[PDB]
RNA sequence: AUCUUAGUUCAACUUUAAAUUUGCCCACAGAACCAAAUCCCCUUGUAAAUUUAACUGUUAGUCCAAAGAGGAACAGCUCUUUGG
RNA sequence: ACCUCCGAGGCUAAGACUUCACCAGUCAAAGCGAAGAUCCAAUAACUUGACCAACGGAACAAGUUACCCUAGGGCAAUCCUAUUCUAGAGUCCAUAUCAACAAUAGGGUUUACUGGAUCAGGACAUCCCGAUGGUGCAGCCGCUAUUAAAGGUUCGUUUGUUCAACGAUUAAAGUCCUCGUGAUCUGAGUUCAGACCGGAGUAAUCCAGGUCGGUUUCUAUCUACUUUAUUCCUCCCUGUACGAAAGGACA
């Protein structure tokens, strides 16, 4: 039958090639994961339906932020084919309660101030 | 000999072997 | 149509996304004076305020809740010594 | 039919409620798990459901089972599959009645 | 190890269409037992009895007990076939019963050919009997086995694609499950159906 | 279930109004002696779910992927199941 | 699942399970005492039974409608054929012929526990005519094989699941698709009421039987359309070549 996907979990594990090809390291991870959809809910499971509508990624690209703890990889993993996942960038740290209103992501997924 | 189903039949074509091309053509040298 | 090239420049794939052609204001007046902003201006700093206001507390939380898990192992790791003596 | 587990590890059962449904011993009763005629399990005492593996050592009054325990090796064992009931709260408590 | 049309001890019970046991890799008898040259079975078929004797006809044409032989790997036919005669329509009741059939997998040994021989008698007979045969087959050596299975390991290890069947199988990569078998994640994109595609690393 | 399968009643699903607080996803643990997965919950992402009052309407659908049983492993074949 | 294999007809009480409804059904701590439905009839009663086995059950009802009427619905296991190994034969030899099994191909098998007239369009898997190869035809004709669809492809006796047989011919009396063609015409049917014979039945009536008889009407609105030489025989050439004698050619 058609049935949920248990993905091993041999394939979650960077390599020393996969590392310095993006832009990443494996000590000190990333805070937060902004994640874009880009694939259709329709014609897929309902078990994907329901998560993608539960990740607040329900209009297409339109992206989103979401915490990098198991917890959430447990969804995403499971609507890993529907999404792009990009790692936030602060190269300017948290903006004060002042540079709220004037913030700005660029498409390399940096936050900056005053654009 | 039955046909595939269309993605089925994506998923083959991508996944083909490609083989290693040789360093030279054997014909012009050993 | 160079998305792939916009991209690629670290620009938004769409010129009608983020760059001076839509956030700076169409028009002004004939003496100088500024314009009220167009409503589209107003919406997207709407939304990039709250996108700013979810990150700063998500990253909160999660800095508060490393903190936390040290403190739990201080008062779990540490009490034991407590029961070391007398 | 519906013979199996109807309570899960790890949930809050009261007294009487029936733990497994089963058509022979799969699941023997253990701790607060009393037997029905049927071999239905039932919780005899408030609480949460645990299973465990334990060994066997069947009534002697049986003979089906006291005679293949006779044919084993040296070092030899029966395991077997348990569930109880940690009960919850405890018998009762003493409040005052009478200051005299 | 002579075999007869039928079962002498029929099973009682009408087992049912059993399919299951051909599409996928041969694992037992899969490897010479003191052999030099055999026939090894690219697809997976089932053999009739008239198969079997066709087969030790046309080779029994070409034997020298004193030089070579050749002995039968496959068992003798246990599967019923249902009958269900011209006349009828569509449901209606269980046919009666048929001759019973052997099966074979791709990846298999039929029967295997042993002795001091010439390596060209069997590109004399042998290469017809497998053109005979129900199913894809070749006529196979110690030699050209080992070097067809390594250069197939050789394959399947320098290949400068970036993705392969297992990857994008078992990590369902597009959503690919959605249209694929359960068997895929073990077939590995190589035995689609009662098939074997080869060329596929 | 039905002198019943050209229909009805109950359930399941749907709708409205109202009350309340947990509902879904979900790792670790756990479910027998004789492969896909399933069940169950702490967290986590979410905002829904249960209960009550009141009605109607639909019900034994087609195709595609998959695993089975019947007719070959076919007859574009009857049926069950997971998904679209 | 009319898929796969077999049998049966002490009382009280927290909590729960269930045959995907309900109705039924099932387990049970403690406590007290002893060790297949409803309705009906007989009943003081304590309660009680058969049928309801079409087993969610009309209290009691069969066979049949060819005289019927109304409302409605309507990529073949087993196989046929050709190409592949020649392997078996053929007075020697597989290839001059069959060519067995199998394999690769294109095509169907529904019953048991629709022709004829009229006009015909089309394919070639060619019956004739045409061109060519080999031959074991030493030669016309024969045999097979390639190519060829411009043309042609008869008349009758008996009979109508539509074929088959038979007579005379012919250069030939081809294999199929479009009953091809019934607002062009006709016949048989199979299924219209009449009647008879045979089979089944208590009877009505049935019968995938055999006979005789028996009514389908149309003024053309639209499309489309209404002026695109073959064969045979006779004779010269004669009985040369071919031919082992014998027979007997092309152009
Ligand atoms: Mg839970
Ligand atoms: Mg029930
Ligand atoms: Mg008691
Ligand atoms: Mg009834
Ligand atoms: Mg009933
Ligand atoms: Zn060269």
């Amino acid at each position: 039958k058609f049935t949920r996907s248990r993905i091993p979990e041999k394939v979650f594990q960077a390599s020393p090639e996969d590392h310095e090809k993006y832009g990443g390291d494996p000590q000190n991870p990333h805070k937060l994961h902004i994640v874009t959809r880009i694939k259709s809910t329709r014609r897929r499971p309902y078990w994907e339906k329901d998560i993608i509508k539960m990740l607040g990624l329900e209009k297409a690209h339109t992206p989103q932020v979401h915490k990098n703890i198991p917890s959430v990889n447990a969804k995403l993993k499971v609507v890993k084919h529907l999404i792009r996942i990009k790692p936030l960038k602060l190269p300017q740290g948290l903006p004060a309660e002042e540079n709220m209103s004037n913030t700005c992501l660029k498409s390399t997924g940096e936050l900056v101030v005053q654009w | 000999r039955r046909v595939m189903h269309f993605q089925r039949q994506k998923l083959m074509a991508v996944t083909e072997y490609i083989p290693p091309k040789p360093a030279i053509h054997p014909s012009c040298l050993p | 149509a160079g998305g792939q090239w916009r991209l690629q420049q670290g620009l938004a794939a769409n010129p009608s996304g983020y760059g001076p052609l839509t956030e700076l204001p169409d028009w002004s007046y004939a003496d100088g004076r500024p314009a009220p902003p167009m409503k589209g201006q107003l919406r997207r700093k709407a939304e990039r305020e709250t996108f700013a206001r979810r990150v700063v507390l998500l990253s909160q939380e999660m800095d508060a809740g490393l903190q936390a898990w040290q403190l739990r192992q201080q008062k779990l790791q540490e009490e034991q010594r407590k029961q070391e003596n007398a | 039919r519906r013979q199996g587990i109807k309570k899960m590890e790890g949930h809050y059962v009261h007294a009487g409620n029936i733990i497994a449904t089963q058509r022979h011993f799969r699941w023997h009763p253990g701790a607060h798990v009393g037997v029905g005629k049927n071999k239905c399990l039932y919780a005899l005492e408030e609480g949460i459901v645990r299973y465990t593996k334990e060994v066997y050592v069947p009534h002697p009054r049986n003979t089906e089972a006291v005679d293949l325990i006779t044919r084993l090796p040296k070092g030899a064992v029966l395991y077997k599959t348990f569930v109880h009931v940690v009960p919850a709260k405890p018998e009762g408590t003493f409040k005052l009645v009478a200051m005299l | 190890r002579f075999i007869e049309r039928a079962p002498l001890v029929p099973k009682v019970r009408r087992e049912p269409k059993n399919l299951s046991d051909i599409r996928g890799p041969s694992t037992e008898a899969t490897e010479f037992t003191e052999g030099n040259f055999a026939i090894l079975a690219l697809g997976g078929g089932y053999l009739h009895w008239g198969h079997f004797e066709m087969m030790r006809l046309t080779i029994n044409r070409s034997m020298d007990p004193k030089n070579m032989f050749a002995i039968w790997r496959v068992p003798a036919p246990f599967k019923p076939i249902t009958r269900k005669s011209v006349g009828h329509r569509m449901g209606g009741g269980k046919g009666a019963i048929d001759h019973y059939v052997t099966p074979v997998k791709a990846g298999r040994l039929v029967v295997e050919m042993g002795g001091r021989c010439e390596f060209e008698e069997v590109q004399g007979f042998l290469d017809q009997v497998a053109h005979k045969l129900p199913f894809a087959a070749k006529a196979v050596s110690r030699g050209t086995l080992e070097k067809m299975r390594k250069d197939q390991e050789e394959r399947e290890r320098n290949n400068q694609n970036p993705w392969t069947f297992e990857r994008i199988a078992t990590a369902n990569m597009l959503g690919i499950r959605k249209v694929l078998s359960p068997y895929d994640l073990t077939h590995k994109g190589k035995y689609w159906g009662k098939f074997y595609m080869p060329k596929r690393v």
